């Protein structure tokens, strides 16, 4: 319902907009956590090669790495979606 | 036709399973006899659902009284419905 | 407010204090970013102050003692905005050079 | 006999998970209060110590939580996620891929 | 004319309670698996003896084994006038063993 | 005078003898083929019925087979009939190797 | 008979985080399954041999020229509310019972 | 006489009263009343809520802090709380 919102991000503007659209579409289409994560990981694997990771949950802790400009953590209607590469 | 059971009038055959049955069919009157009285309300069903969640599967729902009757869909084979001295007991588990 | 602000402003003064950490960075930048990840937890342990000062300045805007309140709270969020901005810009230019 | 539990997803050979179950149980009992930080730290420091668990692409990670979902590039060999019925802690263990 | 009737889940009752309290998490030892089945089948039969079905004939059947990287399919078919005769079936699987029991019931006439 | 367990044993003998190989490499050098799937279905069925008529039992059988390409689509296989309690019945079986999702459904009746 | 599957639920619901409602679903799959096993043995496939051997090839040639500069640790944790157990009571409201006569 | 609390600002407490007062009058069976309250609050605030309606009942539930409302509405008693 409400638009996405980044709590911590490291992406460019045009790349932020793409993940916004893909998240909106994933949540409208699928209804499961693994299905959403699988679909978004797949979308960004098609658009940006191999090595994407996407954590979709409600309360989790993470200690990760990534490529410097391929990390994002945003929330949609009480959904924590984290995404990064390598 | 509500056949008799060593605990109570149970709708024979029911839609549940006997560790749950025997447990409830002993635990309902065990609870009511030991230190409990009909004057108190759902502090009975409190201990009943607590005992069920302790040993058996965790998500139970209990409804008892003198006038009620339900349709619904639940976990397969998790339906206890028995009268005892003109008091209907109904219990069902939901995943 | 004072404590949390001294923390965030200390992070900023570590970003700005030595000509060394200004030009030649080190693993200390990883610790700065570590504190930046922590900054979530830091605001989590600071959030009792946001609602409490909200209740306070609801009927007590102050104006007399609110000096240090403004300093400290705005200094926190100042470190936050320079975090976003300087993180981006410094990353880019340190990549360039 | 093992302590009761619910393996929601396991990938390693079953004796690895046996060891994980026993140590995680005795550890949840020895540290019944505090934060899941201490649980995670003690579990990593124990699991990383044994001569077993030889193979690792990245290194060890453990996450404790009560309500979440994730997706990782775990090493295709080792991965475990299960629950301790008395406390109901969804605990997760893997190696970075 | 069927005054006292058979519905599935009181035999489903008996069969569940029996399974937990008798299996108690036993391992699959090859030397005594068939005889373990022999014991609990007859215990189950005794239970359906008090299972309160006068004319319903009881085709007891039980399966017991261990799960070890092993995919399996078990199915039956029902073959009676749905108004009177019926069946019951339960499964019970621990980490390394699985025991599943089915009990037919056919109203004699 | 039979056992559906052995009926299933015969079906398994047929299938795993026709295509199943213990050493699991030829089973993917044999992946689903648009040209060869017709031969596959027909010969699976023929060998299965040859196994069935090896049996001298006087019961009457009928067979059905399903071959699915990939697990992505999903399928539901369900059975129901109307026959005599003592002797009649049916059988189902699911089967998977690498990229072939086989299913067999047999009905056995008296007379 | 058109078989119904025992040991099954009858309808599935799930929350939609785009459309803030739920939505139930009363069609349930009714295929009894136990022990699905995933495999990782892949024989002269067209799609998998290329995608594996290529990535191993490129990694090893790259190291033959640690190589990707050292990574950077991070940390993030969510907010976890506490679970409390509190139970309250209602009471049956009271009632009165009198008796009166009829006057002239 | 009894009013368990929730968050400040009267964001959900003011909402629950106004909703349940329409719910009680609109229906006779508790089914539609409780389902209406829960279905509304699901769209409004949360993913999963829990509602109970009735004249006499006792309960004991786990929930999320400041998300437990309970009020004696007319002759009836309405309980509500978020969980999940």
């Amino acid at each position: 319902n409400h638009e996405p919102e980044v709590k911590a991000t490291d992406m460019e503007e045009d790349m932020i907009k793409r993940v916004k659209e893909i998240a909106i579409n994933a949540v409208k289409e699928y209804k499961q956590e693994k299905q959403i994560a699988h679909y978004i990981k797949y979308e960004f694997d098609k658009i940006d090669g191999y090595g994407w990771n996407c954590i979709v949950g409600r309360n989790f802790g993470s200690h990760i790495i990534h490529q410097t400009k391929k990390y994002i953590f945003f929330k949609i209607n009480e959904l924590c979606l984290l995404l990064w590469k390598a | 036709q509500y056949k008799t059971f060593m605990g109570a009038r149970v709708l024979w055959p029911p839609e549940c399973a006997d560790d749950i049955l025997e447990g409830a069919i002993r635990e309902t009157q065990d609870a009511l006899k030991k230190f409990e009285i009909a004057r108190e309300g759902q502090k009975i069903a409190e201990h009943l659902k607590k005992y069920m969640d302790d040993h058996f599967d965790p998500y139970w729902h209990v409804f008892f009284g003198k006038n009620f009757g339900c349709q619904a869909v639940h976990n397969k084979n998790r339906f206890i419905y028995f009268y005892i001295e003109k008091t209907a007991f109904l219990m069902y588990q939901t995943q | 407010l004072d404590s949390l602000t001294e923390q965030t402003k200390m992070l900023s003064t570590k970003l700005s204090k030595p000509v060394k950490d200004i030009d030649s960075l080190g693993y200390v930048m990883e610790t700065l970013e570590q504190i930046r990840k922590e900054q979530a937890e830091i605001d989590m342990k600071f959030n009792p102050v946001q609602e409490m000062y909200s209740l306070l300045d609801n009927y007590l805007p102050g104006g007399i003692t609110d000096k240090d309140e403004m300093d400290a709270r705005s200094l926190l969020r100042r470190n936050w905005d320079i975090l976003i901005q300087q993180a981006e810009i410094k990353g880019k230019e340190y990549q360039h050079k | 006999p093992l302590p009761p539990h619910i393996i929601r997803f396991n990938d390693m050979a079953q004796h690895l998970l046996k060891k994980v179950i026993r140590q995680a149980d005795v550890l949840i009992k020895e540290n019944p209060q505090g934060l899941e930080k201490d649980i995670a730290l003690n579990l990593v420091k124990f699991v990383k110590s044994q001569p077993e668990f030889k193979i690792g692409d990245g290194e060890w990670q453990c996450i404790i939580g009560k309500n979440f979902g994730c997706s990782l590039t775990f090493d295709a060999n080792v991965l475990a996620f299960f629950d301790l019925l008395p406390s109901r802690k969804s605990i997760l263990l893997f190696k970075s891929g | 004319y069927i005054k006292n009737r058979f519905y599935p889940s009181k035999i489903q009752k008996i069969i569940k309670e029996l399974f937990e309290d008798r299996l108690k998490g036993v391992e699959y030892d090859p030397n005594n698996a068939n005889q373990l089945s022999e014991r609990l089948v007859l215990e189950l039969r005794e239970k359906i003896k008090r299972g309160k079905v006068p004319r319903y004939k009881i085709g007891v059947q039980v399966v017991f084994g261990e799960i070890k990287g092993q995919g399996l399919r078990i199915a039956s078919k029902c073959l009676w006038d749905v108004q009177n005769d019926n069946y019951a079936s339960y499964t019970y699987t621990s980490e390394k063993v699985y025991c599943t029991g089915i009990v037919f019931g056919c109203y004699f006439e | 005078e039979y056992i559906s367990e052995e009926v299933q044993k015969a079906i398994d003998d047929s299938v795993k003898q026709v295509f199943g190989i213990k050493d699991d490499s030829s089973q993917v050098t044999i992946t689903y083929n648009k040209d060869k799937v017709n031969l596959w279905t027909q010969q699976i069925i023929d060998y299965t019925i040859r196994g069935l008529n090896k049996l001298g039992k006087h019961f009457k059988y009928c067979v059905t087979a399903i071959l699915q390409q990939t697990n992505h689509a999903g399928i539901s296989v369900q059975i129901t009939a109307y026959q005599d309690t003592n002797t009649d019945g049916s059988l189902i079986q699911c089967y998977e190797i690498n990229d072939i999702y086989a299913i067999v459904s047999v009905f056995a009746m008296a007379v | 008979l058109e078989p119904k599957n025992p040991q099954a639920p009858k309808n599935i619901t799930v929350y939609d985080y785009y459309t803030r409602k739920f939505k139930t679903d009363e069609l349930v799959d009714q295929m009894i399954v136990h022990f699905s096993m995933d495999g990782d043995y892949i024989w002269k496939e067209s799609n998998e041999y290329k995608t594996q051997e290529e990535i191993r090839d490129t990694k090893k040639a790259l190291i033959k020229e640690r190589n990707k500069f050292n990574y950077n640790t991070r940390e993030c944790q969510t907010i976890n509310p506490s679970i409390r157990e509190r139970g309250v009571s209602t009471e049956p409201p009271p009632s009165d019972t009198i008796c009166g006569n009829i006057t002239q | 006489i009894d009013m368990p609390e929730n968050s400040e600002m009267k964001s959900m407490k003011n909402d629950a009263f106004s909703q349940a007062k329409f719910a009680v009058e609109n229906y006779k069976f508790e089914n539609k009343i409780s389902s209406h309250i829960k279905k509304f609050f699901d769209e409004k605030y949360g993913p999963n809520w829990h509602c109970v309606v009735g004249k006499h009942f006792n309960a004991y539930v786990s929930y999320d802090s400041k998300n437990f409302i309970f009020f004696y509405e007319g002759q009836l008693a309405i309980l509500l709380y978020r969980k999940g």
